C-alpha cells in the first residue's frame, strides 16, 4: 500500500506513515541490490563506466535525502518518531482554518502548497524551540 | 489554540528529475538483455490511488530524454570493442553486379579492391557486393568508387554475433521516488488525469526504431487518439495512436552468399559474397484495405481537432534526407528504407494489396548524428519481417482556403517513445510534513 | 573477543554488543585513514577507475545496510539503543522454550537459525505495535 | 552563521549549536546537489571518470563522518540531541582547570586543543556507562 | 507470559560474497595495485565454541581473486608499447654464436621497420624463439609470429616488475573473514576451530600449471583434496607438508637491441647471445622427489584401498600450456617437459638429480584468452630462479583393472588460488535479533 | 563536582586535505568542466577571536588545481585531433612575402601526405616557427617535426578556448575555507583577522614563467614572500601593489590553411603571408619599470640590509621556459627575452623580442606534447603584470643578485592562494559541567 490512501484524508494517515517511512531507503535498496548483483552485471557496471557511475549518483542521493530527513527529525527533538508535537504554536498567517473545516475535510496533497513558503520559518521556530528546552533541562540539572 | 505537529512519512510527492534505472526478463548476446541486466519482478504490482488527481505532460516529460540518452550511450558502448573497418578506404573497381545467369541487379556493384592482411607488407584483391546506397564515385566518367563515409569519420562494424532484436524494457524508479500512470483512457496529454495508479516500473516497452510510423507499440484502448504538444501550430509533430494495428510485412527475397576477409590481426570484416536464384527486390507489402479503414477512422478522428467540412489531404513528404523522407526500419538486423508513396497519397471529403518499393543502406548515420557511422553487417540467407503499425508520425501544411494537408515528417526518435511514455510521470516523495493540532509537547 | 561467546551462550554473548555496532564504521574510517595516509594510493586507484567503482559500491553498501538497520530500529521505537523491549507478546507458533533453555544451553547462531522464519512476522507487529502507542500518546496530550 | 561562535567563549557557543550542526550534512549538500543538477553537472561530466569518482567519494566522505559521530553519540545513550549529559564523574587529573573558566574566558578551540590527548580514554567511558545503564533499565523493567 | 525483546549488535552472520580488497605490506604492479597498507599486527581471535561449515569449491574469494588479478595484468598492459607494426614478412636464417656454432632454438630474422618518420624504413635484425615465430608459407625462410592471425599484442612494459608478492585481503566493514585451523581439514565440511579475521595471511600470487610453487605447506601431514574423489572428471590438489627445492635456469648470457618502433615506442628482443650455448632446464633432487612421490602414493592408497595399484605417467595430451610445467622466471616464460617426473609404478611400495629440458617463450596468451596477447620483453644475462614445490596438480584415469593411474593437470589457474585459500570463509554479520524476555514495555 | 557532558556541533576544526569542488560564474573549456554557478555567495562570516596559523608554502590546494588543470588539460585534448600522419620527411625552403622578402623564421615546407583514399597521397605545402622543427642529419632541405623521436603529438580543437576564466573553489559539506584578511600577512605564521567562506574569489588559472600577469594586486603594500629568504633553494615571490601594463603582439598577418588529413580529421597551418613582415614583441613602460624595480629593492633592502647593493641580471641558462617569459596571448604561445628588463643595479619604451613557437611540452612532461593551432589575423593583448618570480644566488657579502627564474609551475598559484587554507569541521565536543545525567 505504498502511498496507499495518499488521497484519503490528512487526518486518518495513521499506518500510511509507516508504510512510507519503510520504503524510501535501503529497504528496498536491498532488493535492488540483490537484483543487480543476481545476473552478476558487476563486469557491465565496470565496463559501461557511465551507468555505472549514474547508479552510484542515484544510491548517494537517495542515502543523502534520508539523512536530511533523519537530521531535520533530531535537531527539532523528534528523532526516533514518526508523529511528534512541538511548543511552537501555530500562525494565524499560515493559512489559518478550522479544524472542523479542514481536519478530515482535506487530504495530505491538496494543502501543502497552502504552506508554501512558510517551510523555513517553522523549521527556524522549531530548532530554536528545542535548543531552548535542551538548554532549560541542563539547567534544571542541579 | 493550534499548536505544530510533525509528521514523518506523510503520502506527498513533487514533480521531479532523476536518473531511473532498466530491466528486463531472462532469455545470442542481445545487448538489451545484457544492458538491463536487473531482472523484473516475476509479479509486478500496482497500487490504485482512490480520490487523487494529477497533471501530466508528455511532451515535458524527462522520461524521453532519459530514454534518447541511455539508447545512444548504450549503441556507442556496444560498438566501441568490436572491429573497426577503418583502413577500408581505397580506391574501387566497381562494375554492375549480376545473379545466377548474369542477369543485371539493379543496386548493387560487383567491387574489387586492394585489401592488407595478417602482415603488415602482404596486399590481395578481393572481390565484395555492396548497395549503391553505400557507395559514391570518384569519377564521374568512370569505375573508381568509394564508401560515403570516407569524408566524415571512420566507421565502426556492429559486432556480428551481438543480437539487436528489440526486448521490452522496464523502467523503474530508484528509491525515494515513484512512477505515476494515467488510467484515463482518452488521456491527450498535457492536463489532469483523474484515474491514477503509482507503479515501481513500467510495463515493458520495445526500443524499436522508426522514423515515418510507429511499430510494435501499444493500441489505444478508446478510438484512434491524436495527440499534439500545439494542435493549431502545425510546426509541431502529430503522433495518432490506433485502436486497430495493422499487419505489414517487409522482405529483403535475393538468397545472399556471405563472404569474410581477414583485414587485420584479429579484425574480420563480412560482406555479401555472390548471390543465387532469380531477380529479386525488397519490398513492403500491405493490406491494401486495412490500410484504408485505418486511414478513414484517423480522418474521422482528425475531424474532432479540425472542421467537420474541411478538406484532409495526405500527401509523401517533401523531401531532405533518405532518413526522414522515408519509412526507415530494422529488419531482423537489416536497415529498410521504404517510400511509403501509396500510404500517403489521397483526399478525404466528407482482395486488394500494395506494395512499397525498398532500399538497403548498410552505411548509417544513426541519431542523424555527423561521423561515428555504423556498418550493419551483411545476413546470410532471405530477410523476412512482420511488423504491427500501432501509430503514425504526421506534421501539418495549412494556410489553404479550408484545407489541410499532412504529410509523413517526423524523424525525431523521441516522438517514438512518446508513444509508450505519455502516460507515466516520475515523481520524488516527501515524507516530511507538519500539520496544525490540539496537542502540545510535555517536560 | 570480538565474536566472542558467538557459539557460546546467549546471555554473556549480549553483555558486549557495543563491539559489534562500533567496528560497523570504525572499519571503514580506519580504511579510510590508511588511504588518506598515501594519497599517491588513492591517486593510482583513482586511475584504475574499475577498482574504484567496485570499492564506491562495497562502501555504499554497507552505509546502506547501516542505515537499514537504523531505520528498522527507529520504526520500533527502538532507536538509540541497542537494548530495548516492546509490548508485543512471544508465539508459541514457532518456539515453545523457556528462558532458561534460551538464555543459557544455546548459542545466538542456533537462535537465528531457531526463529529464521519468525522475525518477519516480528517485524510487522512491532511496527503495528509502536504506531498504536504514537497514536495513543498524541490523543493522551490534552 | 556558520561558525560564528567559534573564537567566542565557550557557554556562547550553546545557542549557536543549532547553525552548526547544519552544513556537515545536508546543509551544503543540498545546495551543491541543485546546483550541479541545474546545469546536468556529472551528467554532461559523466566522461570525466576520475572528476566524477572523486566527487562521489567525497559525498560519500561526508556521510560516513556524519554517520560515525551519530553513531558514537548513540552507543554513549542520549543522541539526537545537541546537549546532553552522563553519569560519568570529570577526571580531573586530564587538566585540573577546576575553575568556572570551562564557561567563561576560554575558546571551545583551545579547550579542544587543551584535552586533545585524552579523547579515546573518555570514549571509552561513555561506553562501558551506557552498557551497564541499558542492562539496568533491562533488570530493572524485568 | 514472555515478550518481545529487540537486540542490535548481535554476534551472528551468515554466507555472504561481498566485495573485498587487497593491501600488501621498482614499479612493481603487486605493490602499486595493493598500496592499501597491511595491519602490521593481525588479531586473530579464537572463537570458542564456534563450528563453521567450509567448502573450498564453492569458495567466491577464488573469483574474485580470478577476476581482480587479469585486471591487473590487463591494466598494467594498458599504457605499454603496441607492436603491430612489428607484424611483417620475416627473412629469417639459423641463428650463430662464438664460432659459428649452430643455435638450437633460435632464429636471426631481419625485417624491415618504420623509423620515427613514417615515409622511410629501415632493415632491423633481432634474434628470437623459434617456437614464437611460424613458416609464413610452405617452406621459405619468410616467417611470421604466431599472434599476427590471432590479434595484436603489447609488449610488457620492460621497466614494470611482476614479481609476486605476499597480498593480504581484507573485508570490507560488517563482513569478517572466518579462518579454520583445523590442520587435519580437507576442504569440505564442518571445522570445530574457526577464528575471525580481518586479513589473509598473504598470499603470493604465483602462476603455475602443473606443481604449485612458493606456497604454504601443510600444518600436518599431505592432504589430498577433492569434491569426488570417485568422479575423476575432478581435478585434485595434493598440498604437502614438505616442501621440494627446485632450481630452473636459462643459462646463456645473451645481449639485448633496443628498436625504434615510433615516436615514444621502443621494441626490444635479443641482439646477440654470446656462445657456449646449452638448452635451458630445471633441476630437481632425485631422493627428494621419490620420498614425496611416495608419501603422496601413501595418502592416495589411503583414499583408494592398499591393495590397488598406483601408477604415474606424463601428460595425456593438450598444447603447451597443459602438458608441461609453465611458470613465469623473472618476467621469462619457462615450459618444462615433466615426462622426466611421474612416470612410476607403486604397488607396496639414486644420487643423481633429474633434468628438466624447459621451452623458452616470449609470446604468452595469458589465461588461455584468444587474443590479447603478451610479449615478454627480452633480458640481458643469465636467468636463474628457485623454487619452493609445496603441491600438485594431478587427475586420475578411468583404466581401473585395480590399477589407478595418475597424470599431471592444470588449465585452470583458479585451483592456484585456491590452493591456498581453503581455510578462509567471508561472512556478513547481522546484527539485528530478536528474543522473547520476561517482561513488557511499560508504555 | 564536575561531570562529563558531550556537545554535538561545537564550532571547532581541524587541519585536513580534500577534493575541493571547482565552479565558476566557440567554447571555454573551465566554463563546461567546472559547470555550476558562484553568483549566490555574496557573504562572509568574521571570526571574533580566532588565531589560526596559515602555510602557503604547504597548501594542499595549490596542488589540487595543479593536478585539475592538468587532468582538465589532458581531458580536453583527448578526443582531438591527431597529427602523427604529419611526421613525415619535409622538403623545406625560406618563406617570404611582398617582394620576395625573405621571413626570420617561417620554413616553408612540403609533405606528401595521405589523403582520404589511403592508396592516394598529396604533396600539401605549410609554414612553420623554426622553433617546431629540426633539421635531418644536417642535410640541406631535410627536416623533421621535433616531436617525431618524442611522441605522437595532439591538435588542440581551434573551437575550444583555452583563455583562463574566474575559478572558485567551494568547499564540501562538513568542510570550511579560513581566509587570512592581515592586509600585511607575508604567506607564513599566526593571523589574527580571519573569515570563514564556503567558496574562494575568482583566481584565473593563468599559465606563466618568470612574471605573474592577471593576478590580484597584492595589498595595499608591496610583499616578498619566501618559504626562506636566506635560502637560495626557494623561490621568491614578489607581489606588486600596482599592475604595470605591458602590450604583447603578433603583427604578421597570415592566411590560415587547411588541410584535410583523414575522415573527419582536419589539420591547420599557417598558410600565405598577407601583410609585411614584422617581428613578435612586447611593449613595457620604461618609467613604469624602474620604480616598480626601485619599490622592490627598498623592500629588498628591508630583509637584506639597508647600505646593501642589489642587482638584477637575465636567467642563465635553460631551456626556453626557464629563460623566456612564456605565456598565452589571443591562443597563441609566446615565450619572451627578458634580458631587457632584468639588467640593473641599486645603490640606494622597452621592446621584447618575442619567440612563437605551436609545439609545447607543457609541463615539462615527456610525451603528451600539444600543438596549438594557428590563428588567422594580427594578435594583440594586453596583461597586467602583478608580480615577479625572483631567483637569489648569494654571493659576496653586501651583494645581492637576482635573476628572473620561472620557478615551479605550482608557484605562479600559490601566488594567489596564500591567503586560503581548508579546514576539517569536528562538531563532536566533551566538557565537564556541574549537570549530571539523571538516573
Ligand atoms: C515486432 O515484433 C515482431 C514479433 O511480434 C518481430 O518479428 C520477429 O522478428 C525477429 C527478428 O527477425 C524474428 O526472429 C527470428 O529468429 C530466428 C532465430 O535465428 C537464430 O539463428 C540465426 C542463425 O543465423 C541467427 O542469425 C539469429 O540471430 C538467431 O540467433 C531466425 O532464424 C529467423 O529468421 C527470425 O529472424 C521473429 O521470428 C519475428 N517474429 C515472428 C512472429 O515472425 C518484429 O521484428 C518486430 N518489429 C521490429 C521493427 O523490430
Ligand atoms: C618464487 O618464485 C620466483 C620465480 O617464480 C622466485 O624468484 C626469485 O626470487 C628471488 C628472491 O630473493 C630473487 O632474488 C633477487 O632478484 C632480484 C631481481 O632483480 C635481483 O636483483 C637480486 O640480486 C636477487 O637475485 C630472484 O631474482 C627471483 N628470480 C628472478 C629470475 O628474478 C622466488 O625465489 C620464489 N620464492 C619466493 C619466496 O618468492
Ligand atoms: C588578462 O585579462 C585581459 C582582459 O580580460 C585579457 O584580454 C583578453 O584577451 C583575449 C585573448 O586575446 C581576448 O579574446 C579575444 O577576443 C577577440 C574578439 O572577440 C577574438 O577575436 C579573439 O579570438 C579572442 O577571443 C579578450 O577579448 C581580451 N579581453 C580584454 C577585455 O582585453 C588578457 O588576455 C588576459 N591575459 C591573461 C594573462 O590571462
Ligand atoms: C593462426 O595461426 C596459428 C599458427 O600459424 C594456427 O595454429 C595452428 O593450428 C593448427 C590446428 O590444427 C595446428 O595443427 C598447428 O600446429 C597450429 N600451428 C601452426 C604451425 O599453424 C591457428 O590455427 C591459426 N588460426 C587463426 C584463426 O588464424
Ligand atoms: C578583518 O576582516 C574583516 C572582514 O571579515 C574586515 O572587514 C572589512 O573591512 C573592509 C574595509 O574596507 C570593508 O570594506 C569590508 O566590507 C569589511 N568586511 C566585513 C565582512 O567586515 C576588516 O577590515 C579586517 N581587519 C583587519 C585587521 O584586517
Ligand atoms: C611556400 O612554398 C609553396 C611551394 O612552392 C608556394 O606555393 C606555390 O609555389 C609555386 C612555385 O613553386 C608558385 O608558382 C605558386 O604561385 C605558389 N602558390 C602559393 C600557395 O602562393 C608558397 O607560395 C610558398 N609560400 C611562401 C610564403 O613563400
Ligand atoms: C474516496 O472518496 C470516497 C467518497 O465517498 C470515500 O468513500 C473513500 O473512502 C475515499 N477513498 C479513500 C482511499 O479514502
Ligand atoms: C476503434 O475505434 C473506432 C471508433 O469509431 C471503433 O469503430 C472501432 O470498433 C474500434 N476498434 C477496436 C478494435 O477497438
Ligand atoms: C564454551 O563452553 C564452555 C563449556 O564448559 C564454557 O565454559 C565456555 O565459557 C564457553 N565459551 C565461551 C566463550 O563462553
Ligand atoms: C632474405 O634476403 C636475402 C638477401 O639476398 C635473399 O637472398 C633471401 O632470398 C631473402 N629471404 C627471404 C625469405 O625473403
Ligand atoms: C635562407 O636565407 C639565408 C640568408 O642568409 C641563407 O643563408 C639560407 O641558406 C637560405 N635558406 C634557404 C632554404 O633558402
Ligand atoms: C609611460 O607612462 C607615462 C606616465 O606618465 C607616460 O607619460 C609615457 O608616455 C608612457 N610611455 C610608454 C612607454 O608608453
Amino acid at each position: 500500500g505504498f502511498l496507499g490512501a495518499a488521497g484519503s484524508t490528512m487526518g486518518a494517515a495513521s499506518m500510511t506513515l509507516t508504510v512510507q517511512a519503510r520504503n524510501l531507503l535501503s529497504g528496498i535498496v536491498q532488493q535492488q541490490s540483490n537484483l543487480l548483483r543476481a545476473p552478476e552485471c558487476q563486469q557491465h557496471l565496470l565496463k559501461d563506466t557511465h551507468w555505472g557511475i549514474k547508479q552510484l549518483q542515484a544510491r548517494v542521493l537517495a542515502v543523502e535525502h534520508y539523512l536530511r530527513d533523519q537530521q531535520l527529525l533530531g535537531i527539532w527533538g523528534c528523532s526516533g518518531k514518526l508523529i511528534c508535537c512541538t511548543n511552537v504554536p501555530w500562525n494565524s498567517s499560515w493559512s489559518n482554518r478550522n479544524l472542523s473545516e479542514i481536519w478530515d475535510n482535506m487530504t495530505w496533497l491538496q494543502w501543502d502548497k497552502e504552506i508554501s513558503n512558510y517551510t523555513q520559518i517553522i523549521y527556524g521556530l522549531l530548532e530554536e524551540s528545542q535548543n531552548q528546552q535542551e538548554k532549560n533541562e541542563q539547567d534544571l540539572l542541579a | 489554540n493550534l499548536w505544530v505537529t510533525v509528521y514523518y512519512g506523510v503520502p506527498v510527492w513533487k514533480d521531479a528529475e532523476t536518473t531511473l534505472f532498466c530491466a528486463s526478463d531472462a532469455k545470442k548476446r542481445n545487448v538489451w538483455a545484457t544492458h538491463c541486466c536487473v531482472p523484473t519482478d516475476p509479479n509486478p504490482q500496482e497500487i490504485h490511488l482512490e480520490n487523487v488527481t494529477e497533471e501530466f505532460n508528455m511532451w515535458k516529460n524527462n522520461m524521453v530524454e532519459q530514454m534518447h540518452e541511455d539508447i545512444i550511450s548504450l549503441w556507442d558502448q556496444s560498438l566501441k570493442p568490436c572491429v573497426k573497418l577503418t583502413p577500408l578506404c581505397v580506391t574501387l573497381n566497381c562494375t554492375n553486379a549480376t545473379a545466377s545467369n548474369s542477369s543485371i541487379i539493379e543496386g548493387m556493384k560487383n567491387c574489387s579492391f586492394n585489401i592488407t592482411t595478417e602482415l603488415r607488407d602482404k596486399r590481395e584483391k578481393k572481390n565484395a557486393l555492396f548497395y549503391k546506397l553505400d557507395i559514391v564515385q570518384l569519377d564521374g566518367n568512370s569505375s573508381q568508387y568509394r564508401l560515403i563515409n570516407c569524408n566524415t569519420s571512420a566507421i565502426t562494424q556492429a559486432c556480428p554475433k551481438v543480437s539487436f532484436e528489440p526486448i521490452p524494457i522496464h523502467y523503474c524508479a530508484p528509491a525515494g521516488f515513484a512512477i505515476l500512470k494515467c488510467n484515463n483512457k482518452t488521456f491527450t496529454g498535457t492536463g489532469p488525469c483523474n484515474n491514477v495508479s503509482t507503479v515501481q516500473c513500467t510495463h515493458g516497452i520495445k526500443p524499436v526504431v522508426s522514423t515515418q510510423l510507429l511499430l510494435n507499440g501499444s493500441l489505444a484502448e478508446g478510438e484512434i487518439i491524436i495527440r499534439s504538444e500545439n494542435i493549431t501550430n502545425n510546426v509541431k509533430t502529430i503522433l495518432v495512436h490506433l485502436n486497430e494495428s495493422v499487419k505489414i510485412e517487409c522482405t529483403r527475397p535475393n538468397n545472399k552468399t556471405v563472404t569474410s576477409i581477414r583485414i587485420g590481426p584479429g579484425q574480420w570484416f563480412y560482406a555479401y559474397g555472390q548471390v543465387i536464384g532469380d531477380i529479386r527486390e525488397a519490398y513492403c507489402n500491405i493490406n491494401e484495405s486495412t490500410w484504408n479503414e485505418t486511414l478513414g477512422k484517423v480522418v474521422k478522428q482528425l475531424r474532432k481537432h479540425f472542421g467537420n467540412n474541411t478538406i484532409i489531404r495526405f500527401q509523401p513528404s517533401s523531401g531532405g534526407d533518405l532518413e526522414v523522407t522515408t519509412h526507415s526500419f530494422n529488419c531482423g538486423g537489416e536497415f529498410f528504407y521504404c517510400n511509403t508513396s501509396g500510404l500517403f497519397n489521397s483526399t478525404w471529403i466528407s482482395n486488394d494489396s500494395i506494395t512499397l518499393p525498398c532500399r538497403i543502406k548498410q552505411i548509417i548515420n544513426m541519431w542523424q548524428r555527423v561521423g561515428q557511422a555504423m556498418y550493419a553487417p551483411p545476413i546470410q540467407g532471405v530477410i523476412r519481417c512482420v511488423s504491427n503499425i500501432t501509430g503514425l508520425i504526421l506534421t501539418r501544411d495549412g494556410g489553404k482556403n479550408n484545407t489541410e494537408t499532412f504529410r509523413p515528417g517526423g524523424g525525431d526518435m523521441r516522438d517514438n517513445w512518446r508513444s509508450e511514455l505519455y502516460k507515466y510521470k516520475v515523481v520524488k516523495i516527501e515524507p516530511l510534513g507538519v500539520a496544525p493540532t490540539r496537542c502540545k509537547r510535555r517536560v
